């Protein structure tokens, strides 16, 4: 079988833990616990990935040739839809950023 | 500026979304809009797959070819969208979308 | 249990409002219902007017007629409708509905 | 002309200066500053009118007989749509409690 080059671990994280998030924007917005729908309302909850801070990767990362490079794995982020409230305190459908990776970088040593 | 990813990848709004693979295993159609809140409101997503398989031709870049074989796969996250199955059932479910180009290794 | 008012009310859930008088003093037109958010939810109000201008027949009850002239008269409030004029302007206005039953007080 | 038997002030309220409301249920409702419609927001605010604290009628109501009466002038409450989000975080328009008008009230002495 195959293997990360670097480690990480998901999650499911819900409006509630989260609170805040930034959007495309650059604002700060907050995250609204449940969305109201047909029926009734929606739990809002988010699956995020992030480098595992307890991995093996946590100093470089795993397979590198470490003679013409040094290493690092980082948290990567993407843009998913939210129901949001601004800082103006206005509510609607946002793109907020969210953990969804854990990539590998190199430096030229 | 010495920064070079061991794989390359690109980022795109995907706005023609109609069929995903959903959390149970599930082909099922993706919705064009989100009508309710009555806006409507068309549906995308913000996706990033790889650029291609390999930016060296080992595999990915950096890696220790002399004992390692890599390669750069498109991995996938799961985030809800309203969609429906076989034209029923209309309702928020997690799909699987390409989020991220990833280096994988195997041993020799 | 010894209390007693000075006028006497009625609470009721208005249902059909169709026209009311505007902040500015036109008559508008009341829609049945509010359709966005794409429910939709129909649109009433609390309403509470005099049962009758005179419980007792001097004007409102407990008042001193021996130097007072009383009338208990509805009073209204203003409350955000959402609402038409002459078909066109479609929007929010704030409209007079009986709120209370007041009693009016003249001299001699 | 005419008189009030209880001295009243109305004034605008806005659910930033208000908070929070009890709906007709006895639920404690947080009341959104904004409503989205058609166009964009619409800040959310109420007409409300109170016995007034500084009136004349502070201590007992006018034109009353005071030989078979004691009396009193008080806040009574009505009942308007606002949008607003419960205790469970859910988002809706409910009918909240708001001050509309002080009323006279008497005991027989």
């Amino acid at each position: 079988g195959q293997l990360s080059v670097c480690d990480s671990i998901s999650e499911w994280v819900t409006a509630a833990d989260k609170k805040t998030a930034v959007d495309m924007s650059g604002g700060t917005v907050t995250v609204l616990e449940k969305v109201p729908v047909s029926k009734g309302q929606l739990k809002q909850y988010f699956y995020e990935t992030k480098c595992n801070p307890m991995g093996y990767t946590k100093e470089g990362c795993r397979g590198i040739d470490k003679r013409h490079w040094n290493s690092q794995c980082r948290t990567t982020q993407s843009y998913v839809r939210a129901l949001t409230m601004d800082s103006k305190k206005r509510i609607g459908w946002r793109f907020i950023r969210i953990d969804t990776s854990c990539v590998c970088t190199l430096t030229i040593k | 500026r010495g920064e070079v990813s061991v794989c390359d990848s690109e980022s795109l709004w995907v706005t023609d979304k109609s069929s995903a693979i959903d959390i149970r295993g599930h082909q099922v159609t993706v919705l064009g809009e989100i009508k309710t809140q009555n806006s409507p409101v068309k549906q995308y997503f913000y996706e990033t797959r790889c650029k291609e398989a390999r930016p060296v031709k080992n595999g990915c870049r950096g890696i220790d070819d002399k004992h390692w074989n890599s390669q750069c796969k498109t991995s996938q996250t799961y985030v809800r969208a309203l969609t429906s199955e076989n034209n029923k059932l209309v309702g928020w479910r997690w799909i699987r979308i390409d989020t991220s180009c990833v280096c994988a290794l195997s041993r020799k």
